[PDB]
């Protein structure tokens, strides 16, 4: 027993006697002294007073001073030594009751240690409270106005922002931020919002974007915008901005996500903000880039496929696609933009449909070269080659915005053309020009489409496809009108047709991660009948909380996982696959969990069940060619299943799209050579190696920019009409229909760090390239990148790795070093 | 810490979690080698341990009468016996050679499913199967050389059209040639990252081995197993292990590597045709190798990877410092300067030093005051261990 100790085993007795006298004189010198008692041994974090923990059977004898008198100053501090003891047991509605109720004196003087557990108890009893007891959370709110400021004093930030999550009241956070840690709030909640609920998710998005408003921060304010899909919000963020060289760099990530916004000509600078946003200029910009990187040379499929090194119609229309997907969107190309005719003719019956059409994917995004090469095979007088010239022209102004359309003009007269074959390249080609537009004028002509009689099933689910296309995410009400007014007119029968199941796409394409909007949509889907109800109402609700991680949601559809059906039945099976991950896709830990289900479902899944595995794994990691799922999709690539065999080889292109990986590259050569003797398996392969090479290793499928953040809703378009239609790739794919993976074109975009000028010309300096580290929590600086290494600014990123400068000479708009960024020149440099 | 408690909670239902999920789920253990339980397909396995019988490897010796409609094939069954066979009625007659090896049966001995000719798993470990992460350019001041080793290595099998055509037969071999750290391995690893053809690499001490006839034997099964494919690369590194020049000592000197070398030689350019390999050999030490090994039509081509001049060294200076935080006014050209006859290597430590001063000075940015003190440390305190001296005699 430590004397010392034992001094204050002492104050146990006599300081409580000095207490237990009748006259308040020897009251104030014991109590003052208590009160400061406590603070002796909270200087030290570790040290703890033990024999204070011995007084608190002796609150007996201070029950009456605390409670039944004056409470000047006898109760004053006499409560206050009850809550620190009130800190070491549970402290149940009694460690914020002596503080509440005793001094209300500055709430750090009791310590960090003691205001933490203070802090939390407020949040637990606010749950508690009543809405009857407002009139006890007077002092509540008293408490959290200095416990913030305190939290942030100590970079005890983030337990901060957790103090007014759970009470509900996150409005007040903004009021007390400063320029010191505004990154730090921001940063924090914004990783919150893909785990928290609704209606959280919009209420902390807000906040978060009121200090980026607050501190002037518009870039990024823009960014938390568009993730809330707040049109008028992003009206307001753009308009505020005097800046015009920030409004200039928002304007390309408006253009990159592909909302269009309409400003008015009293507007500074309206004409290059229209150009920017519009991606006029990216053909250009992409193009100058491969002047920079020496990849402009043409690549034939032979380059590609490599059969030398190796120990038909469908051959003919793989090569097609291949010559497409590599030499996408280059303008140059030794087979098709030379003197095509044998090739083109090499193809036969819809083989030339999908090769007429491949020409345009060279052309993709060159609205004014492209269409000067696309003449020459819009006179031919064979149906295909046509109205793959027709899809040819949705393709050449896919991704890019005209201030007058030309495709629309090339395709207005032929969505009603006699032939369905002229039709087929007139809605497809026109959902892709438009996709993500929600334009009225190209609904209502592409609306009667569907509703014709002489139009056929083909043509009434590529109707679905593009107009839902167009009217992506909108929740227009007028093309969910006609699909479900086509969709309950047609016969039992006719839904059997695997083109039917593209109407319920087109519908889940219009509800488009807007998540609560579908129980109304959801309502009129009972009166159809089954199973296409089930396959029906299952398309929609995943397409309503596409990249939203609702683990509710996903809880369903693994209960339509659950039971097995001994196909016909059991056609919506695939859908829910694809579901988990069209959901998951959000964030990387909601992800990778799907990852372990998909393994599951490859293993206790049925053939139907099993068979929609790969393309889940295509979606969950477009672009991202991660070994896990690659070395996955290579053991069931040999599947006993075809459709199983077939769908993997696809993924592995898929999840390597665009990525130039030289790893994939010889799995699909050596898959060639196992595959060379089957026709349909050896389709994908060619397939997969054209994805893999897709834009000579210059474009990406994935759907998400801005660090991973941000959705586009074209994308998930396009990647949603292939993979949906790839549940039927026996008849879709290897079928006549081989012409809807051309919706990937509506996700194609370049993996982009291109530094401009504030006049926008090209500005290469040296920047930082390596793997994205998360930076939430640990305070100071903490690089966001490892393993990197140092490239002039014209270079790829592929998925997961961010980019810094690595130099200060210049200062960037956007803290996002993706696609097109400008670059201020640093006052601090060269001072 | 108010999380604390609740982290805990979840963390342990968490461990419960996937402990409980590898109960059902299984995969527990692999010490016998066993794949996880997703992958087991029980049901095809018991039919393949009934239909698909066990095949003994033989080697066919003699055809018996093969012009008639009843050809016996004499067989050697490793160590087991040797049997005098039929061909099965799922094999054609011309599928089955002489001197090949086959699959038989246990009960009739018929040659069941013709088989691929032995292999050293050694001589299959050679070949690569990863390529390196360093391209052409990560090599600076190499530029000449870099050309000279792609044209005959790289551009013929990548474009072999335009060598047909004007009835080209391209060189088959290259050395490379120079003092320790001049880059011969490192453009040999740019080499393997770009090719799609097959790649070897060969060390020539794995050529040096315990008995009499086995250098030569792995030499025989290196080129054995090149040839079973349409293009091949052969990389030998350091071959001045076992290409040293013939001689006579008196005893037997070095005769039994000579004899591997030998055999390299006989591969290269001998009777026979080569193939489609085109061998790529690296040494630090080219006067001790045989005439006949540095001929063309074994080594047709001599790159020398001679010490970097001024522009060459600044250029690997700029290669190395590339990632390096130095500061804005680095004169790389003075430093390439205070090196004058210093390999790649160098450069490289001069580089790797320079920000060791800065890190040891709790400096996030390296001056160029580090890299003046780089090359005193590395170019002149280091020079008494310096290979270079030495080594320009001998290239
Ligand atoms: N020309 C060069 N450009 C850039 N780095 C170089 C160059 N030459 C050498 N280096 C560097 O020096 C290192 C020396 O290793 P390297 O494999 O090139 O040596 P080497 O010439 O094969 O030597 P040795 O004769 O000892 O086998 C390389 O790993 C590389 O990092
Ligand atoms: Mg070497």
């Amino acid at each position: 027993l430590s004397e010392e100790d034992k001094q204050l085993q002492d104050e146990l007795e006599m300081l409580v006697e000095r207490l237990g006298e009748k006259d308040t004189s020897l009251y104030r010198p014991a109590l003052e002294e208590l009160r400061r008692q406590i603070r002796s041994s909270t200087t030290s974090m570790t040290s703890v007073p033990k024999p204070l923990k011995f007084l608190r059977p002796h609150y007996g004898k201070l029950k009456e001073i605390y409670e039944n008198m004056a409470p000047g100053e006898n109760k004053r501090f006499a409560a206050d030594i009850i809550s620190v003891l009130a800190m070491t047991m549970s402290g149940e509605r009694e460690c914020l009751k002596y503080r509440l109720v005793g001094s209300q004196e500055e709430l750090a003087s009791w310590g960090h240690e003691y205001v933490r557990h203070l802090a939390g108890e407020v949040a637990k009893e606010w749950q508690e409270l009543d809405d009857a007891e407002k009139v006890q959370r007077e002092p509540l709110l008293t408490l959290v106005k200095e416990i913030v400021p305190y939290n942030m004093a100590h970079n005890a930030e983030h337990e901060a922002c957790d103090l007014l999550m759970e009470i509900e009241q996150v409005d007040m956070l903004e009021k007390d931020i400063d320029e010191n840690a505004y990154a730090k709030v921001c940063l924090y909640l914004t990783s919150c919002v893909n785990y928290v609920p609704e209606p959280e998710n919009s209420a902390l998005l807000r906040c978060a974007l009121g200090v980026f408003r607050k501190f002037s921060r518009f870039p990024e304010a823009l960014r938390l915008a568009l993730m809330l899909n707040d049109m008028e919000l992003v009206e307001d963020i753009f308009t505020s901005c005097k800046d015009v060289v920030v409004q200039k760099q928002m304007a390309f990530m408006l253009g990159r996500h592909g909302v269009f916004l309409e400003l008015s000509e009293d507007v500074e600078e309206y004409e290059d903000l229209t150009e920017i946003m519009s991606n006029v200029q990216l053909n250009s910009n992409f193009l100058a880039l491969a002047r920079e990187l020496d990849i402009m040379e043409p690549k034939v499929p032979d380059d590609i496929y490599k059969t030398h090194l190796e120990n038909s119609a469908r051959m003919n229309l793989a090569s097609s696609f291949v010559n497409g997907f590599v030499n996408a969107a280059f303008g140059q190309d030794k087979l098709l933009t030379d003197d095509g005719n044998k090739w083109l003719y090499k193809n036969k019956d819809h083989g030339m449909l999908s090769a007429a059409a491949s020409l345009g994917m060279i052309l993709l995004w060159d609205v004014d070269g492209g269409l000067t090469q696309i003449d020459k095979y819009l006179y031919s007088s064979e149906d295909y080659i046509k109205s793959g010239a027709l899809l040819a022209c949705g393709i050449v102004n896919s991704g890019v915005r005209n201030e007058c359309d030309p495709a629309l003009a090339l395709l207005s007269d032929y969505v009603l053309h006699n032939s369905n074959t002229m039709r087929l390249g007139s809605i497809f080609g026109l959902g892709l020009a438009y996709a993500g537009s929600n334009r009225e004028d190209v609904l209502t002509l592409l609306l009667p489409v569907m509703g014709d009689s002489k139009s056929s099933m083909e043509v009434a689910g590529v109707t679905a496809l593009a107009c839902g296309m167009i009217a992506v995410g909108s929740c227009n009400g007028d093309v969910t009108s006609t699909i479900l007014q086509t969709i309950m007119e047609k016969s039992e029968t006719e839904l059997k047709d695997t083109y039917a199941r593209w109407l319920p796409l087109g519908l889940g394409l219009n509800h488009l991660g807007k998540g609560e909007a579908i129980e109304a949509i959801l309502a009129a889907l009972e009166v159809v009948s089954e199973p296409f109800r089930s396959f029906a109402n299952t398309l929609v609700d995943v397409c309503a909380y596409a990249g939203s991680g609702n683990v509710l949601k996903v809880q369903q559809l693994l209960h339509i996982c659950s039971e097995h059906f001994d196909a016909d039945m059991g056609a919506h099976q695939g859908v829910a696959v694809l579901g988990i991950a069209l959901i998951a896709m959000g964030e990387e830990i909601g992800a990778e969990m799907a990852l372990r289900t998909f393994g599951h479902l490859l293993r206790y899944g049925e053939p139907t069940l099993r068979r929609a595995v790969p393309l889940a794994l295509a979606l969950i990691s477009v672009s991202n060619p991660r070994l896990n799922i690659l070395d996955t999709l290579s053991k069931f690539s040999h599947d006993a299943d075809p459709e199983v065999s077939y769908n993997s080889i696809f993924a592995m292109g898929m999840v390597g799209s665009g990525t130039n990986n030289a790893r994939l590259a010889a799995m699909l050569r050596q898959l060639a050579q196992y595959h060379a003797k089957d026709p349909n398996n050896l389709f994908m392969v060619r397939l997969a190696q054209g994805l893999t090479h897709l834009g000579k290793g210059t474009l990406t499928l994935c759907p998400y920019h801005s660090d991973r953040q941000l959705m586009s809703q074209v994308a998930v378009a396009g990647l949603l009409t292939v993979l949906v239609s790839f549940l039927d790739v026996r008849n879709i794919i290897l079928g006549k229909s081989h012409y809807v993976l051309y919706g990937l074109v509506a996700a194609m975009q370049p993996r982009m760090l291109v530094t401009f000028d504030e006049e926008l010309r090209p500005l290469p300096v040296s920047v930082r390239v390596g793997q994205a580290v998360d930076v939430v929590g640990q305070a100071g600086k903490p690089k966001t990148i490892t393993g990197f290494q140092t490239h002039t600014t014209p270079v790829l990123l592929a998925h997961g790795e961010r980019a810094e400068l690595a130099t200060e000479e210049f200062l960037p708009v956007t803290p996002i070093l993706e696609g097109f960024v400008i670059l201020r020149k640093n006052p601090n440099y060269d001072l | 810490s108010t999380y604390s408690r609740q982290i805990k909670q979840v963390e342990d239902d968490i461990q419960q979690l996937l402990k409980k999920i590898n109960e059902l789920t299984g995969i527990k253990e692999s010490d016998t080698g066993l794949a996880p339980p997703a992958l087991w397909d029980l049901a095809a396995d018991k039919q393949t341990l009934q239909s698909e019988q066990p095949l003994q490897v033989a080697r066919c010796t003699k055809i018996i009468n093969a012009d008639s409609e009843d050809p016996k094939y004499i067989i050697n069954v490793k160590q087991f016996a040797k049997f005098v066979v039929d061909l099965s009625d799922q094999v054609a007659p011309t599928d089955i050679e002489e001197g090949m090896r086959v699959g038989v049966d246990r009960n009739k001995y018929q040659i069941h499913i013709p088989l691929p000719p032995k292999i050293d798993p050694t001589v299959t470990m050679m070949q690569v199967e990863e390529k390196p992460d360093v391209t052409y350019s990560d090599v600076g001041g190499c530029k000449e050389q870099i050309e000279k080793l792609r044209e005959v290595v790289e551009t013929p099998l990548l474009h072999p059209e335009r060598f047909v055509n004007l009835g080209i037969e391209p060189p088959k071999g290259v050395l490379l040639f120079g003092p320790p750290g001049t880059g011969k391995t490192l453009c040999a690893r740019a080499v393997a990252n770009r090719t799609d053809a097959c790649f070897i690499r060969v060390i020539g001490s794995e050529l040096v081995q315990k008995y009499v006839g086995e250098g030569a034997r792995m030499v025989r099964e290196l080129f054995e197993m090149a040839r079973t494919k349409k293009a091949c690369l052969i990389f030998f590194d350091e071959i001045d292990a076992i290409g040293g020049a013939r001689f006579d000592d008196g005893a037997g000197g070095d005769n039994e590597v000579q004899r591997t070398m030998l055999e390299l030689i006989n591969q290269l350019d001998g009777f026979d045709p080569r193939g489609n390999i085109k061998v790529l050999m690296a040494t630090n030490r080219p006067d001790t190798l045989d005439p006949a090994l540095m001929r063309p039509g074994r080594l047709d081509r001599k790159i020398e990877f001679s010490l970097p001049d001024l522009e060459g060294r600044t250029h690997i200076f700029k290669i190395h410092a590339r990632s390096m935080s130095v500061e804005r006014d680095i004169r790389f050209e003075l430093l390439a300067r205070l090196c004058p006859n210093s390999t790649g290597a160098e450069i490289r430590s001069v580089c790797t030093e320079a920000g060791m001063f800065a890190i040891r000075a709790r400096r996030k940015i390296a001056t160029e005051k580090d890299f003046l003190e780089a090359v005193n440390k590395v170019i002149k305190s280091y020079a008494k261990f310096s290979a270079t001296p030495r080594y320009m005699t001998y290239n």
